Protein backbone atom coordinates (compact mmCIF):
# COMPACT_ATOMS: atom_id res chain seq x y z
CA UNK A 1 0.00 0.00 0.00
CA UNK A 2 2.31 3.34 -0.73
CA UNK A 3 1.65 5.64 2.25
CA UNK A 4 3.53 9.57 2.72
CA UNK A 5 2.15 11.53 5.85
CA UNK A 6 4.27 14.85 6.74
CA UNK A 7 4.22 16.12 10.14
CA UNK A 8 5.57 19.76 11.03
CA UNK A 9 5.75 22.54 13.11
CA UNK A 10 2.37 23.96 12.73
CA UNK A 11 3.16 27.72 13.45
CA UNK A 12 6.56 29.18 13.53
CA UNK A 13 7.90 32.94 14.38
CA UNK A 14 9.86 34.31 11.27
CA UNK A 15 13.36 34.13 10.71
CA UNK A 16 12.91 30.57 12.36
CA UNK A 17 14.05 27.65 11.07
CA UNK A 18 11.44 24.74 9.87
CA UNK A 19 11.59 21.25 9.86
CA UNK A 20 9.21 18.95 7.72
CA UNK A 21 9.05 14.78 8.04
CA UNK A 22 7.73 12.81 5.15
CA UNK A 23 7.20 9.59 6.31
CA UNK A 24 6.59 6.89 3.65
CA UNK A 25 5.15 3.43 3.85
CA UNK A 26 5.03 0.83 1.68
CA UNK A 27 7.83 1.59 -0.60
CA UNK A 28 11.85 1.73 -0.63
CA UNK A 29 13.32 5.36 -0.34
CA UNK A 30 16.26 4.09 -2.18
CA UNK A 31 13.58 2.79 -5.59
CA UNK A 32 11.87 6.08 -5.85
CA UNK A 33 12.23 10.07 -6.05
CA UNK A 34 10.33 12.14 -3.24
CA UNK A 35 9.64 15.71 -4.31
CA UNK A 36 8.78 18.84 -2.02
CA UNK A 37 5.75 20.81 -3.11
CA UNK A 38 4.22 23.46 -1.59
CA UNK A 39 0.34 25.32 -2.17
CA UNK A 40 0.49 28.99 -0.54
CA UNK A 41 -2.96 30.42 0.58
CA UNK A 42 -5.22 30.76 -2.33
CA UNK A 43 -2.49 29.66 -4.79
CA UNK A 44 -0.97 27.16 -6.65
CA UNK A 45 1.18 24.41 -6.51
CA UNK A 46 5.09 25.20 -5.86
CA UNK A 47 8.51 23.12 -6.84
CA UNK A 48 10.54 23.00 -4.10
CA UNK A 49 12.98 20.61 -4.85
CA UNK A 50 13.59 16.59 -4.53
CA UNK A 51 15.69 13.82 -3.48
CA UNK A 52 16.57 10.91 -6.01
CA UNK A 53 16.78 7.56 -4.77
CA UNK A 54 20.61 7.79 -4.79
CA UNK A 55 20.65 10.80 -2.59
CA UNK A 56 20.88 13.38 -5.33
CA UNK A 57 19.15 15.98 -4.75
CA UNK A 58 17.85 19.32 -6.57
CA UNK A 59 16.31 22.87 -6.02
CA UNK A 60 13.77 25.33 -7.24
CA UNK A 61 16.50 28.16 -8.19
CA UNK A 62 14.88 31.15 -6.12
CA UNK A 63 14.53 29.52 -2.73
CA UNK A 64 17.73 26.85 -3.13
CA UNK A 65 20.08 28.92 -0.40
CA UNK A 66 17.25 28.64 1.76
CA UNK A 67 16.37 24.89 1.38
CA UNK A 68 17.99 21.38 2.67
CA UNK A 69 16.41 18.26 1.39
CA UNK A 70 18.00 14.71 2.81
CA UNK A 71 16.40 11.25 4.05
CA UNK A 72 16.98 8.10 6.26
CA UNK A 73 16.42 5.37 4.39
CA UNK A 74 16.54 3.17 7.61
CA UNK A 75 13.79 5.38 9.45
CA UNK A 76 12.17 5.75 5.53
CA UNK A 77 11.80 9.32 6.21
CA UNK A 78 12.69 12.08 3.72
CA UNK A 79 13.06 15.64 5.40
CA UNK A 80 12.87 19.87 4.23
CA UNK A 81 14.17 21.91 6.09
CA UNK A 82 14.09 25.78 5.49
CA UNK A 83 15.64 28.85 6.84
CA UNK A 84 14.96 32.47 7.59
CA UNK A 85 11.15 32.02 7.46
CA UNK A 86 9.45 34.92 5.89
CA UNK A 87 5.39 34.96 7.03
CA UNK A 88 4.76 34.45 2.87
CA UNK A 89 6.50 30.60 3.40
CA UNK A 90 3.10 30.19 5.61
CA UNK A 91 1.54 27.14 2.83
CA UNK A 92 0.42 23.84 2.83
CA UNK A 93 3.55 21.58 2.49
CA UNK A 94 3.53 17.88 0.82
CA UNK A 95 5.47 14.93 0.05
CA UNK A 96 5.00 13.38 -3.35
CA UNK A 97 6.59 9.93 -4.91
CA UNK A 98 8.13 10.20 -8.14
CA UNK A 99 8.48 7.53 -10.64
CA UNK A 100 9.01 7.57 -14.77
CA UNK A 101 8.33 11.12 -14.48
CA UNK A 102 5.09 11.26 -12.63
CA UNK A 103 4.25 12.51 -8.96
CA UNK A 104 1.88 9.26 -8.62
CA UNK A 105 1.59 8.56 -4.67
CA UNK A 106 1.13 12.25 -2.40
CA UNK A 107 0.90 12.85 1.46
CA UNK A 108 -2.27 15.14 2.30
CA UNK A 109 0.30 18.05 3.26
CA UNK A 110 0.71 20.05 6.28
CA UNK A 111 0.14 23.10 6.98
CA UNK A 112 2.28 26.00 8.03
CA UNK A 113 1.84 29.13 9.41
CA UNK A 114 4.39 31.67 9.86
CA UNK A 115 3.56 34.40 12.26
CA UNK A 116 4.93 35.73 15.68
CA UNK B 1 13.97 27.38 -15.56
CA UNK B 2 10.99 26.78 -17.47
CA UNK B 3 7.78 28.60 -16.36
CA UNK B 4 4.43 27.04 -17.51
CA UNK B 5 1.29 29.09 -17.97
CA UNK B 6 -2.32 27.88 -17.79
CA UNK B 7 -5.18 28.97 -19.42
CA UNK B 8 -7.98 30.32 -18.51
CA UNK B 9 -7.72 30.99 -15.16
CA UNK B 10 -11.04 29.88 -14.49
CA UNK B 11 -14.04 28.84 -16.37
CA UNK B 12 -17.44 28.15 -15.45
CA UNK B 13 -18.86 25.35 -17.13
CA UNK B 14 -22.41 22.76 -16.45
CA UNK B 15 -22.58 19.34 -15.82
CA UNK B 16 -22.24 17.60 -19.60
CA UNK B 17 -20.37 20.31 -21.49
CA UNK B 18 -16.69 20.03 -22.93
CA UNK B 19 -13.73 21.65 -22.13
CA UNK B 20 -10.43 22.39 -23.04
CA UNK B 21 -7.43 24.03 -20.59
CA UNK B 22 -4.27 25.29 -21.75
CA UNK B 23 -0.82 24.96 -20.22
CA UNK B 24 2.19 26.73 -22.54
CA UNK B 25 6.18 26.40 -21.77
CA UNK B 26 8.17 29.24 -21.71
CA UNK B 27 10.87 26.70 -23.19
CA UNK B 28 10.54 23.24 -25.14
CA UNK B 29 9.73 20.80 -22.17
CA UNK B 30 9.59 17.91 -25.06
CA UNK B 31 6.37 16.25 -24.47
CA UNK B 32 7.49 15.82 -20.81
CA UNK B 33 4.47 16.82 -19.02
CA UNK B 34 1.62 15.84 -16.87
CA UNK B 35 -1.60 17.13 -15.42
CA UNK B 36 -3.15 17.20 -11.75
CA UNK B 37 -6.48 17.64 -10.46
CA UNK B 38 -6.78 18.82 -6.99
CA UNK B 39 -10.45 19.21 -5.03
CA UNK B 40 -10.60 21.43 -1.82
CA UNK B 41 -8.71 20.22 1.36
CA UNK B 42 -7.36 17.33 -0.83
CA UNK B 43 -3.80 16.54 -2.36
CA UNK B 44 -3.46 16.89 -5.85
CA UNK B 45 -3.98 13.52 -7.84
CA UNK B 46 -2.43 12.27 -11.45
CA UNK B 47 -4.34 12.62 -14.32
CA UNK B 48 -2.11 12.44 -17.46
CA UNK B 49 1.54 11.73 -17.68
CA UNK B 50 4.08 12.29 -20.74
CA UNK B 51 1.66 14.21 -22.38
CA UNK B 52 -1.40 11.64 -23.66
CA UNK B 53 -1.19 8.65 -21.29
CA UNK B 54 -3.82 8.32 -18.49
CA UNK B 55 -3.03 7.37 -15.09
CA UNK B 56 -4.82 4.16 -13.45
CA UNK B 57 -8.62 4.77 -13.04
CA UNK B 58 -8.95 7.68 -14.59
CA UNK B 59 -12.22 8.30 -16.56
CA UNK B 60 -11.56 7.92 -20.45
CA UNK B 61 -13.48 11.70 -20.80
CA UNK B 62 -10.08 13.03 -20.07
CA UNK B 63 -7.87 13.34 -22.84
CA UNK B 64 -4.04 15.29 -23.34
CA UNK B 65 -2.30 16.23 -26.50
CA UNK B 66 0.55 18.63 -27.26
CA UNK B 67 4.16 19.39 -27.85
CA UNK B 68 6.86 22.41 -28.00
CA UNK B 69 5.62 24.48 -25.83
CA UNK B 70 1.93 24.05 -25.82
CA UNK B 71 -0.18 21.37 -24.29
CA UNK B 72 -3.52 20.51 -23.89
CA UNK B 73 -6.65 18.68 -21.67
CA UNK B 74 -10.12 18.02 -22.72
CA UNK B 75 -12.55 17.15 -20.85
CA UNK B 76 -15.57 15.64 -22.20
CA UNK B 77 -18.79 16.17 -21.40
CA UNK B 78 -18.42 17.22 -17.45
CA UNK B 79 -19.72 14.88 -14.21
CA UNK B 80 -20.14 16.77 -11.29
CA UNK B 81 -17.12 15.03 -9.92
CA UNK B 82 -14.66 16.90 -12.28
CA UNK B 83 -15.17 20.17 -10.81
CA UNK B 84 -11.85 21.11 -8.91
CA UNK B 85 -8.42 23.05 -9.77
CA UNK B 86 -6.13 21.70 -12.61
CA UNK B 87 -2.24 22.08 -12.99
CA UNK B 88 0.25 21.18 -15.41
CA UNK B 89 4.07 20.31 -14.56
CA UNK B 90 6.42 19.61 -16.76
CA UNK B 91 9.80 17.02 -16.20
CA UNK B 92 12.46 18.36 -18.90
CA UNK B 93 15.25 18.11 -16.96
CA UNK B 94 15.33 19.95 -13.40
CA UNK B 95 14.26 22.59 -11.88
CA UNK B 96 10.76 21.20 -12.50
CA UNK B 97 7.97 24.05 -12.43
CA UNK B 98 3.94 23.89 -12.38
CA UNK B 99 1.86 26.13 -14.04
CA UNK B 100 -0.58 28.64 -12.34
CA UNK B 101 -3.52 26.09 -12.31
CA UNK B 102 -7.23 26.31 -13.64
CA UNK B 103 -9.83 26.49 -11.69
CA UNK B 104 -12.73 24.58 -12.97
CA UNK B 105 -16.59 25.58 -11.15
CA UNK B 106 -20.09 24.15 -11.74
Amino acid sequence: QVQLQESGPGLVAPSQSLSITCTVSGFSLTGYGVNWVRQLPGKGLEWLGMIWGDGNTAYNSALKSRLSISKDNSKSQVFLEMDSLHTDDTARYYCARERDYRLDYWGQGTTVTVSS
Amino acid sequence: DIVLTQSPASLSASVGETVTITCRAGGNTHNYLAWYQQKQGKSPQLLVYYTTTLAAGVPSRFSGSGSGTQYSLKINSLQPDDFGSYYCQHFWSTPRSFGGGTKLEI
